């Protein structure tokens, strides 16, 4: 069975500018099986009700999802994206910088 | 709009 | 300017938890507008574009029908890949379906496409001739004798012609106000020291649609692609897409270094650089 790990890219939707309200998104590609745990961490801690698209794919089959929810950034708080997937031995944090 | 028929593998 | 209509459809077995989830959708170009998913509570094809809302009840109770039978048989093809392959009842296994049309300016099909993949691999795929096929393996080949025997290309061939390219007509007009704009990509370089002696710039594109662009880094006027981190293009979640292109720059080359812009909503490509 083939398998095919996921890219993950944790980003906000606008530039950030501490204490406006904006979205953050954590997008995952290229992964097969489509099977997929993602989380978005707000200061380590797993945050409540996050939306995610409805599954799709690429030209070359692969899936990509997109998991987001709204959030006000601040100098301190951290984000962050944990994503499970049969490729990974253990679950891979991605940490929000907002230069990326 | 969406092809119509049901076409088995 | 050119078009694309495109329909997604992924089953997925999960054998011991009940049957395969269905989830469909289909887009134009970059859009999604209907979805259809076999685990919402009173499974339908529902509307995820403004323009497509004003589609009266006949069409959502056709289309609702069609996805529905493509659910019932998407698990039978499961049930038949697993003797292909002489497979268990055990796994989970995934069937994939896409097919569409492209059109240019005068909407008549440029391309079509009806391509199935499963697990995760090529199966069969109508050829650009809309009349003959590309089946992957030996499998797959049965499938394809089984098709062309009852004749499944031609009936694929006037769909793909005829009503896809129709319908996609009949959406551009209705979603005239976004599916034909272009947001053409707001552009700025920004740089990260990594250490004493270079800094990363990135070159940022945020806030276009659609999809497509083209972003490169070039040195003295030659191509940076073995030294640029591309990353994969991104939904930004306001229809809009976000992409960048970084290099590790020496002290001192900063503006050695041109960042390139390639849209369709920019007129003419971009040339940028840092600025300090």
């Amino acid at each position: 069975m083939i398998q095919r790990t996921p890219k993950i890219q944790v980003y906000s939707r606008h530039p950030a500018e501490n204490g406006k309200s904006n979205f953050l998104n954590c997008y995952v590609s290229g992964f097969h099986p489509s099977d997929i745990e993602v989380d978005l961490l707000k200061n380590g801690e797993r945050i409540e009700k996050v939306e995610h698209s409805d599954l799709s794919f690429s030209k070359d089959w692969s899936f990509y999802l997109l998991y987001y929810t709204e959030f006000t950034p601040t100098e301190k708080d951290e984000y962050a994206c944990r994503v499970n997937h049969v490729t990974l031995s253990q679950p891979k944090i991605v940490k929000w910088d907002r230069d990326m | 709009g969406r092809f119509a028929a049901a076409i088995a593998k | 300017g050119s078009h694309s209509m495109r329909y997604f459809h992924t089953s997925v077995s999960r054998p011991g938890r009940g049957e395969p989830r269905f989830i469909t959708v289909g887009y134009v170009d970059d859009t999604l507008f209907v979805r259809f998913d076999s685990d919402a509570a009173s499974p339908r094809e529902e509307p995820r574009a403004p323009w497509i809302e004003q589609e009266g009840p006949e069409y959502w109770d056709r289309e609702t029908q069609i996805c529905k039978a493509k659910a019932q048989t998407d698990r039978e093809d499961l049930r038949t890949l697993l003797r292909y392959y002489n497979q268990s009842e055990a796994g989970s296994h995934t069937l994939q379906n896409m097919y569409g049309c492209d059109v240019g300016p005068d909407g008549r099909l440029l391309r079509g496409y009806h391509q199935h993949a499963y697990d995760g691999k090529d199966y069969i795929a109508l050829n650009e001739d809309l009349s003959s096929w590309t089946a992957a393996d030996t499998a797959a080949q049965i499938t394809q004798r089984k098709w062309e025997a009852a004749r499944v290309a031609e009936q694929l061939r006037a769909y793909l012609e005829g009503e896809c390219v129709e319908w996609l007509r009949r959406y551009l007009e209705n979603g005239k106000e976004t599916l034909q704009r272009a947001d053409p990509p707001k552009t700025h370089v920004t740089h990260h020291p990594i250490s004493d002696h270079e800094a990363t710039l990135r070159c940022w594109a945020l806030g276009f649609y659609p999809a497509e662009i083209t972003l490169t880094w070039q040195r003295d006027g030659e191509d940076q692609t073995q030294d640029t981190e591309l990353v994969e293009t991104r939904p930004a979640g306001d229809r809009t897409f976000q992409k960048w292109a970084a290099v590790v720059v020496p002290s001192g080359e900063e503006q050695r270094y041109t960042c390139h812009v390639q849209h369709e909503g920019l007129p003419k490509p971009l040339t940028l650089r840092w600025e300090p």
